[PDB]
């Protein structure tokens, strides 16, 4: 009963502990560089004209 | 506007529907079915006429009662609790042969909850002379420590009335209690007054003189 | 499945009447918007009057109104066409066309059988240049259709439609909107154009795609089609 | 600047000032903030005649400080007290009806739930505002213009006829179908689940009740002791001067109703304070 | 034997632990202090469609960035045009308690699904005009929460009876079952790729699953209360979790830990509804205190809010082309803002 949870719980954690992590600077780096790319082309954090939007 | 008049046309027709099927659907009376395992609710759902959700609808006097008997979701009702709101009332159905402080903690749970402060609960009492042979057999200090007096049917029946009808707390709703012993035809029309009592309350809260 | 059979098309006496019939199964019948089209022995299709969902709205020709009328029975799932006063022009082999609208929809889709009946200024001018093209299996060909007014409304949508009348058959609705391929047409049909000069393009020309090809607007009523340009072998 | 005078602009600016505000408020949370119930098409539709009758003291104000003679044209006076008398009937006539609704929507529980939604309500409002507007014709076709002095003034079967109409439509069967209705409302209050309450529903009803009876009767009591008194005398000299108090009056029932009515609806009252 | 397991399991937790920690050398916020903010953010009522009647719970945007899907308890799913305010479809639906919808990529089907059990697949491109009931897929005992389209042919639905399962809309069967919650999942998310998706349950955690091979993957716990609302950001190396804990968090999957906490004193209600950008850089998350506020993603401030509803918000849509975002709420209202 509890002998099978128990080895399915632990055979879960053994198989999770072994993900490679990257450090916290790199990824939060790579979120800023991708919002600032494409900062370019988001109607909504640079209004668009009256002209260029369809919902007038 | 060239041919979108006849896209605009269909959007009318189907807002009507819309308008015309709310319209129909707004007279049904809706009552919610709560109460322990095994406590006589299969009985009086199967005593009025007619797998996560069931629902019994039938007739009585011109009122259409939507009963929902939702007893099969086990699962957390925090989560879907909230969905049973707006309702005329809540059924609450106890086995009193037995499975007592089960029911208690329950109706202190249902009758407490945020959504259900101003939802009157119906609650009904069957198996009441199985009951009565019980007390002819063993005391009804069993279930109750703190219980004294005589340890007749009536008195037992009355402590346990005022037992459940304590817990209720706020002033916009009332408890109407019932006996009942499942071998009987009166599960109707105690249900019938009780819904149109609610109406009426209502109604009054609505108009605002209340 | 989808089925229009219609009858009801006869000898008829000059200055008589005679009415139509439009059985249909298979499909929603209240929710489809039914046309009527005649078609000339020796000249091109012609449309008459249109009927909407819910009967609101009724159109007629120039040399339809008054003489005609279209109304429909939902529940019976029929259409009818009752037309007086005959006159010498009136004989013609009328259909009967399905063209529910919604955004996306496809107007025109399914067409009927036919009944023969053999009796006894702002518009827009929509030409095909030429009548008959010789063709040969396995060669492209193309078809041009001009209009006479621009037919790119504000929206963006040009309404251009084409259609193939096989012989002995009825015609088959192949674009819809000028660049919109029906479903069920084979990829190789394309079509083309620019607010007034419409193409279309047939890539590897087969045996089955011999016909005559018709170009229709459907900006506003009345709807004119084309002269109609014949392909043979 | 006589006291009989000098009170009636008193009371028709009071009257004006509480009004504006009030009345332009609960129409626009009526019409926008709020939803489209059934109880909510009653006080839309009076407000709507309320804030009629509050646009129209602007030509009370005028006519009464000009003492009579209107500089404007025959149309102006065709219309304006038409108008008046249109805005005062509707509103009585929505009270009733406000009623006739509170104690249907009690003693027929049953009915009230299958056959009650916005259509009725809706339809009840028209055939009010028509019948007020077949009502008040006679007003309108009985109107002449009389000069009979310097300046060109304003009036006219033709009065008891009218009269005896008004009083009645006006004060009898309103006021009798109201405090019947609230009475039998009270009585019903007194049975089970209701014996805590009583206590407030009959403050409403005794309140409502004297307010409707203190601001209208005096109106009617002088419309017909002038049929009553003969002029040229200080019976009646001093009936037309006090006229102009019973109109003020009559112009701050319009101004008192939404107090009464609409802003007892505690939610319409959040509503209103949110919007505010 | 189950001490030892049981020490085992609690050694692996420690090192789990001790690697999420010594993989954090300097937050996020510390590194986007140099960046301006992007200011007051004003968002104003475009459009409003009014054709519900009864408490809307759940919406879908179209993949043209045009039509929208919304689903209410008086047992309707209408299909919304966005641009002309038109109604294209009205589907009643066998159910009333409606918990869920969902809108094919290629927008042929629309899913639903609720307190019945059972996921009801819609197809609206029929020949015969009407849309006709394609599919019942019941093979959950517990109410649906939550149902993606993966695409026209397999759909992944969310159950709360602690399951997740994969099926196959052209049989009908369970192709692959998620199972490993403790509680009611009542949140699911799809990769941009469809390639992997997480859920969040009632447990206050967040899983890492993958379609293809059916076993999760990794675990991130931070919460204190039942999740509501899940979402990746647009690059798919990223998400955000919304509570009952009125606070919303930002995890990182190459990380795997938290980034920043979005919380603010005078909130008190739970988040309903947690949405992103186009760009990643506002986080619109939905709230039960009547109003939604715009987070900025990176300097974790309140850049504005969305008030105008009267009731509490459900659902909350960005559209595909990131032009306007929709917002449904329980008073029946569905509002674009641009």
């Amino acid at each position: 009963a509890s002998i099978a949870q128990a080895r399915k719980l632990v055979e879960q954690l053994k198989m999770e502990a072994n993900i490679d992590r990257i450090k916290v600077s790199k990824a939060a780096a790579d979120l800023m560089a991708y919002c600032e790319a494409h900062a370019k082309e988001d109607p909504l954090l640079t209004p668009v004209p009256a002209s260029e939007n369809p919902f007038r | 506007s060239a041919e979108e008049r006849a896209a605009l046309e269909r959007s009318k027709a189907i807002e009507k529907n819309l308008k015309e099927d709310g319209i129909s659907a707004a007279k049904d009376v809706k009552l919610l079915l709560l109460g322990a395992d095994n406590s006589g609710k299969s009985t009086i759902v199967k005593q009025m006429k007619i797998t996560g959700i069931v629902e019994t609808h039938f007739t009585f006097k011109n009122l259409h009662f939507r009963l929902f008997d939702v007893g099969g979701q086990r699962s957390e009702r925090k989560k879907w609790i909230h969905c049973f709101e707006d309702v005329t009332a809540i059924i609450f159905c106890v086995d009193l042969s037995d499975r007592m402080h089960e029911s208690l903690m329950l109706f202190d749970s249902i009758c407490n909850n945020k959504f259900f402060i101003d939802t009157s609960i119906i609650l009904f009492l069957n198996k009441k002379d199985l009951f009565g042979e019980k007390i002819k057999k063993s005391p009804l200090t069993i279930c109750f420590p703190e219980y004294t007096g005589p340890n007749t049917y009536e008195d037992a029946a009355a402590y346990i009335q005022a037992q459940f009808e304590s817990k209720n707390r706020s002033p916009n709703k009332e408890i109407y209690c019932h006996m009942t012993c499942a071998t009987d035809t009166n599960n109707a029309q105690v249900i019938f007054d009780a819904v149109t009592d609610i109406i009426i309350a209502n109604n009054l809260r609505g108009c605002g003189l209340y | 499945d989808v089925q229009l059979v219609e009858s009801g098309g006869g000898l008829v006496q000059p200055g008589g009447s005679r009415k139509l019939s439009c059985s249909a199964s298979g499909f929603a019948f209240s929710s489809f918007g039914m046309h009527w089209v005649r078609q000339a022995p020796e000249k091109g299709l012609e449309w008459v009057a249109y009927i909407s969902s819910g009967s609101g709205t009724i159109y007629y020709a120039d040399t339809v109104k008054g003489r005609f009328t279209i109304s429909r029975d939902d529940p019976k799932n029929t259409l009818f066409l009752q037309m007086t006063s005959l006159r010498s022009e009136d004989t013609a082999m009328y259909y009967c066309v399905r063209s529910i609208y919604y955004y996306g929809s496809s107007p025109f889709d399914f067409w009927g059988q036919g009944t023969t009946l053999t009796v006894s200024g702002s518009d827009i001018v929509m030409t095909q240049a030429t009548s008959s093209v010789p063709v040969t299996p396995g060669e492209s060909v193309s078809i041009s259709c001009r209009s006479s007014k621009s037919l790119l409304h504000s929206n963006g949508n040009t309404y251009l439609y084409w259609f193939l009348q096989r012989p002995g058959q009825s015609p088959q609705l192949l674009i819809y909107r000028m660049s919109n391929l029906a479903s069920g047409v084979p990829d190789r049909f394309s079509g083309s154009g620019s607010g007034t000069a419409f193409t279309l393009t047939i890539s590897r020309l087969e045996a089955e795609d011999v016909g005559v090809y018709y170009c229709m607007q459907h900006l506003e009523y009345p709807l004119t089609f084309g002269a109609g340009t014949k392909l043979e072998l | 600047n006589e006291p009989p005078v000098i009170l009636s602009m008193v009371i028709l600016s009071l009257t004006f000032l509480l009004g504006l505000p009030g009345n332009g408020l609960v129409l626009w949370v009526a019409g926008l903030k709020m939803q489209r119930t059934v109880n909510t098409i009653w006080f839309l539709h009076l407000t709507l005649a309320d804030l009629l009758c509050c646009l129209s003291l602007p030509f009370s104000l005028a006519h009464l400080a000009l003492q009579g003679q209107w500089p404007y044209g025959r149309f102006l006076c065709k219309l304006i007290p038409s108008i008046i008398v249109l805005n005062m009937f509707a509103s009585v006539f929505l009270l009733t009806a406000i009623s006739l609704d509170r104690c249907l929507v009690v003693f027929k529980p049953i009915w009230c739930q299958n056959h009650r939604n916005v259509g009725m309500a809706c339809s009840i409002c028209g055939c009010i505002w028509v019948v007020a507007f077949v009502m008040c014709i006679p007003v309108f076709v009985y109107r002449e213009i009389f000069t009979t002095d310097n300046h060109n003034r304003c009036g006219y079967t033709p009065l008891v006829a009218i009269t005896i109409t008004r009083l009645v439509v006006g004060f009898l069967l309103p006021s009798v179908i109201m405090i019947a209705c609230y009475s039998f409302i009270v009585f019903r209050m007194q049975r089970g689940r209701f014996a805590k309450s009583q206590s407030k529903t009959f403050r409403v009803a005794v309140v409502v009740v004297a307010v409707f009876l203190v601001c209208w009767t005096p109106y009617h009591i002088f419309g017909v002791l002038s049929l009553l008194t003969d002029p040229e005398t200080p019976l009646g000299k001093t009936l037309m001067s006090w006229d102009h108090v019973c109109i003020a009056l009559a112009s701050a029932n319009s101004c008192f109703n939404p107090f009464l009515y609409a802003l007892l609806g505690k939610d319409f009252r959040k509503k209103a304070r949110q919007s505010i | 034997e189950l001490d030892q397991l049981r020490q085992e399991a609690e050694q692996l937790k420690n090192q789990i632990r001790d690697a999420r920690k010594a993989c954090a050398d300097a937050t996020l916020s510390q590194i986007t202090n140099n960046i301006d903010p992007v200011g007051r953010i004003q968002m104003r009522t475009r459009r409003t469609l009014r054709g519900h009647l009864a408490k809307i719970y759940a919406m879908h945007w179209g993949t043209d960035s045009r039509l929208l899907v919304s689903a209410s308890q008086d047992g309707k799913l209408i299909i919304w045009d966005s641009y002309t305010t038109n109604k294209v479809h009205a589907i009643p639906l066998r159910s009333s308690w409606v918990m869920t919808c969902a809108y094919a990529p290629s927008g042929n089907y629309v899913a639903c699904g609720g307190l019945d059990n059972i996921c009801s697949i819609y197809n609206l491109k029929t020949r015969e005009g009407n849309v006709r009931v394609s599919r019942e897929l019941a093979g959950h005992t517990g109410y649906l929460s939550c149902c993606r389209f993966l695409d026209d042919n397999q759909i992944v639905t969310s159950s709360g009876d602690t399951t997740c399962a994969l099926w196959d809309i052209e049989t009908g069967q369970q192709t692959t079952t998620f199972t490993g919650h403790t509680g009611d999942v009542m949140s699911l998310s799809l990769a941009p790729d469809t390639r992997l998706f997480v859920s969040g349950a009632c447990d206050a955690s967040a899983k890492l699953w993958d379609v293809r091979e059916g076993m999760c993957r990794q675990t991130f716990t931070g919460h204190e209360s039942d999740i509501n609302a899940i979402c990746f950001f647009p690059n798919g190396n990223a998400f955000a979790t919304g509570s009952d804990d009125a606070t919303c968090r930002l995890f990182d999957l190459r990380a795997d830990q938290e980034l920043m906490t979005y919380s603010h004193d005078n909130i008190i209600c739970g988040i309903t509804s947690v949405s992103f950008s186009k760009s990643g850089r506002l986080l619109l998350a939905g709230y039960d205190d009547f109003n939604c506020n715009v987070w900025d993603a990176l300097k974790a401030d309140r850049a504005g809010v969305l008030a105008g509803h009267d009731n509490r918000v459900s659902c909350l849509g960005v559209t595909d082309d990131g032009m306007a975002v929709a917002t449904g709420s329980w008073d029946s209202f569905l509002k674009i803002w641009n």
